[PDB]
């Protein structure tokens, strides 16, 4: 399946996504999409994809699109999260930590381009998760970068950390929540079990966590060094020693086995096939599994995984091309 | 497990391809994690003993590298008292996922053959090293036959 | 028992942990809530530096009391 | 569908509520747990404020979501 979704209730795992769009402001499924799209970049963005709207009091171009969950059936407020990276291994391409080809498989948004199996996924998080090892951008958030040696290859996409789960993804929150304030500009509080964030004068140097019923409860820290309150000073500090610029070191060998296009180009008969009905060879141009027949006897719309006739659960499990 | 499914892959390559300096691979058959191995250094003054190394591999592998320790006393500035070469390439800060063990060898033995005082431990050693090439070859030369390991025969 | 352990710059934290347990034990521990290595971090206490293999009841430490962690950031 | 009201100091309620529910039920019901009134609770959703006519429909939350409770102080 190209969708992948998560889905609370009650799968907890990366399930099949059964992808549909809807009106804007009405809210329906009742669209008449221009072009039926090619990649996640239309879908996962608000108001790319527009066309027109039947039900006739409904002037809305722009459209929606909502991913379901595609195993056990669903109702309206069901939305399950899509996973824009991950698709299936249909390539058969290796991970780059082990030599092993696992389905499905995780792409990081890096220029090269980057896969991985799903085991993997989960220990590479943690690991940097235990140690205090990702990348923390103001806008974005607190994410990871590409494995190999990638700049500016973050993924876009918190909600991709909750297949590591309720238990990590929870502490990847507090983890996170607690990377902000430093890069914003504040201190976690050392008493035991408070964490408080309070903002006295510059001039006071004895702070206190005070609040009453939440927040403040007994405790008189020194500013600079976070003891209980004193007149004069604490003992030196260490020396510090700067990294400044790092080359990542990347391996050449195994950055090209772990290429989501090729690494060994497995997949080479992915370009015209034959028809049906017609028995014709037509060409696949881009992302669309959705392929229309082109001839003046035929036409007729067929999807290019499948083969059979393009209905709606070709649309809505594989549109495009993953 | 995963490290199992990381190491049995090496672990026939590099016996069967061989590293030639690094000889007498002690590795487990259950314990797969520890490897242990005899560095044969050839460049003076540690071509007069032998070196044996045991490489302690995690739980957690390969994303974070093992400790290469040293079951041997080496007159060598990077290298302290106990067991621990400094070696730029097993480091957390810097690291990367797809490291070839191998390659750490030839970091490390590389790393044992030349010396490097630029980034060492030991202050006396990396001191002498820099200052008396002639005085840190004499005592490398006593210390290695009294306290590292015998030359191999081949 | 509750204990606070200080940092060079200045993030002071507390841990939970006995007499009988170990440094290597409370090193896992702060690794867990603090984010460092293990390899990197350097426990003193009195004029002391504490060991891996050595324990909080050998260098004999009760409730209410500082740990002066040390960091290591050139970790090589 | 159960919701973690992560309050900024440690302690976190686990409360039963819809998206049909709004903020000033939640603030009636955490006040059932707690012990706290409507006027003196903030809740926010990563930044953004939560507000007594909105609710968790508008705002857009989940079962497993973390929302944050900020407490106003009176008389200083
Ligand atoms: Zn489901
Ligand atoms: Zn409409
Ligand atoms: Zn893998
Ligand atoms: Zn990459
Ligand atoms: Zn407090
Ligand atoms: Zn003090
Ligand atoms: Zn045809
Ligand atoms: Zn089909």
């Amino acid at each position: 399946n190209s969708f992948y979704v998560y889905c609370k209730g009650p799968c907890q795992r990366v399930q099949p996504g059964k992808l549909r769009v809807q009106c804007s402001t009405c809210r329906q499924a009742t669209l008449t999409l221009t072009q039926g799209p090619s990649c996640w970049d239309d879908v996962l963005i608000p108001n790319r994809m527009s066309g027109e709207c039947q039900s006739p009091h409904c002037p809305g171009t722009s459209a929606e699109f909502f991913f379901k969950c595609g195993a056990h059936p669903t109702s309206d407020k069901e939305t399950s999260v899509a996973l824009h990276l991950i698709a299936t291994n249909s390539r058969n391409i290796t991970c780059i930590t082990c030599t092993d080809v696992r389905s499905p498989v995780l792409v990081f948004q890096c220029n090269s381009r980057h896969v991985i199996c799903l085991d993997c996924f989960h220990l590479y998080c943690v690991t940097r998760l235990n140690d205090r090892q990702f990348v923390h951008d103001p806008q974005l958030g607190y994410s990871l970068p590409c494995v190999a040696g990638c700049p500016n290859s973050l993924i876009k996409e918190l909600h991709h950390f909750r297949i590591l789960g309720e238990e990590q993804y929870n502490r990847y929150q507090q983890y996170g929540a607690e990377e902000c304030v430093l890069q914003m500009g504040g201190v976690l509080c050392p008493r035991p079990g408070c964490g408080a964030g309070l903002l006295p004068e510059p001039d006071c140097r004895k702070v206190t966590c005070e609040g009453g019923n939440g927040l403040g409860c007994g405790f008189a820290f020194c500013r600079e060094c976070k003891e209980a309150y004193h007149e004069g000073e604490c003992s030196a500090v260490f020396e510090a020693s700067g990294t400044t610029t790092q080359a990542y070191r990347v391996d050449e060998r195994a950055a090209e086995q772990a290429r989501w296009e090729a690494a060994s180009k497995e997949t080479i008969k992915k370009t015209t096939k034959p028809c049906p009905r017609c028995h014709v060879p037509v060409e696949k141009n881009g992302g669309c599994m959705h392929m229309k027949c082109p001839q003046p006897q035929c036409r007729l719309e067929w999807c290019w995984n499948c083969g059979c006739e393009w209905n709606r659960v070709c649309m809505g499990d594989h549109w495009f091309d993953v | 497990m995963a490290a199992s499914r990381r190491l049995m892959k090496e672990l026939e390559e590099i016996r069967k391809s061989g590293m030639k300096n690094f000889r007498n691979i002690q590795v487990d058959e259950a314990n797969l994690l520890t490897w242990q191995g005899l560095i044969v250094p050839d460049n003076p003054p540690y071509d007069k003993g032998a070196f044996r190394i045991e490489i302690n591999f995690p739980a957690e592998y390969p994303f974070k590298p093992p400790k290469i320790t040293f079951k041997t006393k080496i007159y060598h500035p990077n290298i302290d008292e106990k067991g621990q070469v400094k070696l730029p390439v097993i480091s957390a800060e810097n690291w990367k996922p797809a490291t070839k063990t191998d390659q750490v060898i030839q970091s490390l033995i590389a790393l044992v053959n030349d010396p490097q005082p630029e980034h060492p431990l030991r202050a006396d050693l990396a001191e002498e090293y820099s200052k008396d090439r002639k005085k840190f070859s004499k005592n490398a030369e006593e210390f290695t036959k009294k306290y590292g390991e015998k030359r191999p025969v081949d | 028992m509750q204990i606070f352990v200080k940092t060079l710059t200045g993030k002071t934290i507390t841990l939970e942990v006995e007499p009988s347990d170990t440094i290597e034990n409370v090193k896992a521990k702060i690794q867990d809530k603090e984010g460092i290595p293990p390899d990197q971090q350097r426990l003193i206490f009195a004029g002391k530096q504490l060991e891996d293999g050595r324990t909080l009841s050998d260098y004999n430490i009760q409730k209410e009391s500082t740990l002066h962690l040390v960091l290591r950031l050139r970790g090589g």
